[PDB]
C-alpha cells in the first residue's frame, strides 16, 4: 500500500506496455 | 503425458502434428496459417483451435502485442465450447487464458475464468488455490478466505493454502492466529510458499506478539533473496540503490527542495492547520494496521504522481510551491501528505513497500517533548521548520507521548541514484 506492505499486490499489470 | 486429442482429432492427427511441428520449430507465421486452415476445415476441432490460440500466444510474445494476445485469450475460450473436448486440453486452455488475462491486468476476467475452471474440476485443489489468488488480486479477501478455508478442510496440509490463509488472517489483524499457518506453510517448501510476502508478514506478526524468533525468519528471507537485508525488508526493489537509514539533504542532492520546504515551512503549516480546523474530513485515519494505539491521520496532496485536485484546493500555495520539484510530485512510488499524530499513539515497527523512494519529514508543530521516530538503529526527533530524511524501506518506529498534537509534512522523492528512465518506467505504488 502506502506506508506499509499489507496488500497482496501493489502494482498493476499491463501486458507488454 | 496429457491426452489432448478426442476421437475426432485422432482422425486428423497427421495434419495437427504438422501444424504443431511448425510452431515448435519456431515458424510462427506459417504455423498460424496452418492452424487457421485447420480451424477452417474443421471448426469442430478442439486441438486445431488450441493450436491456433497457442500460435497467437506465441505471436503476441514475438510482437510484444497486447491486442494479439487478447485474440489468443478469446481463442482459448472457444476451445471450451467445442464438442467432446478432452479434460486435459480443456483445463490447459482455460488455465492459459486466466494466466494471460492476469498478464494483461484483466483481473476481473481472470476471476471469471478461474471460477469456471473450479466448477469444471471440483476435485482439483490447485484450481481452488489459483482461484483464491484471483480473489486476492482484486482485493476480495473475504471470498479469498472462504476459498482457502474450503481447501484446508479437504487438504489441510497444503502449504500453499496455509501461507495464503495466514496472510489473509494477518491482514485482518489476527496476529497470533496467522503465525502458525504462515510458519507451517513456509516450512512445507511447497511451490508458491517461497514468497517474501510471507516471510515479511510472519516476522512482523512475531514482533507484534513478542516472539523474538522473528529476525530468524527475516534472516532466512534475506538468505532466499527476498530482503536486501534483515533491516531493509521492502519487496518492490531496484537492486543496487544506496541503502542507509538516515540521509542528509546533501546526500540526496535534493537540496533546493529541502531549502524550499524549510524556508516556507510556516506557509506549509498554516495551510495544513487550516484544513484541520475547517475540513477535518480531508484528514483520513491511518488504515494500514500500523497503529498499536492512538490517533493518526493523513491528508494527502499527491499519490502515485497524481495531484489530488480537491486536496490541493485546501492547500493551494503549498501545492504550487511543490510543482517546481518533479523529484517529488512525479514520484509515482511515494506521496505528499500532512500527518497529524495525537498523544498516546505508538506506531508498530513497519517498513514501506519500496526502496525506490526516500522520505522527507518537515516538522510543522512539534511538542517540546514526547515525539520521536526510530529508523533502524537510530532514533531522532522532529524540529519545527527542519527536514529529516530517512529511507522508510528500513524498519522504523514512532512514538507520540506528548501533551498536545504533532503535525509534520511528509514529502517522498525518487531515490537519487535512479535514472530518468526508471523514474518514467517503474510501475506505480
Ligand atoms: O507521520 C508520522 O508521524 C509517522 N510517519 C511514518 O511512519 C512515515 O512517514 O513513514
Ligand atoms: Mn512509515
Amino acid at each position: 500500500x502506502k506506508d506499509g506492505l499489507g496488500e497482496y499486490t501493489c502494482t498493476s499489470l499491463e501486458g507488454f506496455e | 503425458k496429457p491426452k489432448l486429442l478426442n476421437k475426432f482429432d485422432k482422425t486428423i492427427k497427421a495434419e495437427l502434428d504438422a501444424a504443431e511441428k511448425l510452431r515448435k520449430r519456431g515458424k510462427i507465421e506459417e504455423a498460424v496459417n496452418a492452424f487457421k486452415e485447420l480451424v477452417r476445415k474443421y471448426p469442430q476441432s478442439p486441438r486445431a483451435r488450441y493450436g491456433k490460440a497457442q500460435c497467437e500466444d506465441d505471436l503476441a510474445e514475438k510482437r510484444r502485442s497486447n491486442e494479439v494476445l487478447r485474440g489468443a485469450i478469446e481463442t482459448y475460450q472457444e476451445v471450451a465450447s467445442l464438442p467432446d473436448v478432452p479434460a486435459d486440453l480443456l483445463k490447459l486452455s482455460l488455465k492459459r487464458r486466466s494466466d494471460r488475462q492476469q498478464f494483461l491486468g484483466h483481473m476481473r476476467g481472470s476471476l471469471l475464468t478461474l471460477q469456471r475452471l473450479v466448477q469444471l474440476f471440483p476435485n482439483d485443489t490447485s484450481l481452488k488455490n489459483d482461484l483464491g489468488v484471483g480473489y486476492l488480486l482484486i482485493g476480495d479477501n473475504d471470498n479469498a478466505k472462504k476459498v482457502y478455508e474450503e481447501v484446508l478442510s479437504v487438504t489441510p496440509n497444503d502449504g500453499f493454502a496455509k501461507v495464503h490463509y495466514g496472510f489473509i488472517l494477518k491482514a485482518q489483524n489476527k496476529i497470533a492466529e496467522s503465525i502458525p499457518y504462515l510458519k507451517e506453510g513456509i516450512e512445507s517448501g511447497d511451490p508458491g510458499t517461497d514468497d517474501g510476502r510471507f516471510y515479511f508478514h510472519l516476522g512482523d506478526a512475531m514482533q507484534r506478539v513478542g516472539n523474538k524468533e522473528a529476525y530468524k525468519w527475516y534472516e532466512l528471507g534475506h538468505k532466499r533473496g527476498h530482503f536486501a537485508s534483515v533491516w531493509q525488508r521492502s519487496l518492490y526493489n531496484v537492486n543496487g540503490l544506496k541503502a542507509q537509514p538516515w540521509w542528509t539533504p546533501k546526500e540526496t542532492g535534493y537540496t533546493e527542495l529541502v531549502k524550499s520546504l524549510e524556508r516556507n515551512w510556516k506557509l506549509i503549516r498554516d495551510e495544513g492547520l487550516a484544513v484541520m480546523d475547517k475540513a477535518k474530513g480531508l484528514f483520513l485515519p491511518e488504515d494500514e494496521n500500523l497503529r498499536e494505539k492512538g490517533d493518526w491521520s493523513q491528508f494527502t496532496l499527491w499519490q502515485q504522481g497524481r495531484r489530488n485536485e480537491n486536496a490541493c484546493k485546501g492547500a493551494p500555495k503549498t501545492c504550487t510551491l511543490l510543482e517546481k520539484f518533479p523529484e517529488t510530485t512525479g514520484c509515482r512510488r511515494g506521496q505528499i501528505k500532512y500527518s497529524i499524530m495525537h498523544p498516546g499513539t505508538h506506531v508498530w515497527p513497519h517498513t514501506g513497500p519500496t526502496n525506490c523512494r526516500l522520505r522527507m519529514h518537515l516538522g510543522l508543530v512539534i511538542p517540546k517533548e514526547g515525539c520521536k521516530i526510530r529508523c533502524a538503529n537510530e532514533t531522532k526527533t522532529w524540529e519545527e521548520g527542519k527536514v529529516l530524511i530517512f529511507d522508510d524501506s528500513f524498519e522504523h518506529e514512532v512514538w507520540q507521548d506528548a501533551s498536545s498534537f504533532r503535525l509534520i509534512f511528509i514529502v517522498d522523492v525518487w531515490h537519487p541514484e535512479l535514472t530518468p528512465q526508471q523514474r518514467r518506467s517503474l510501475p506505480a505504488i
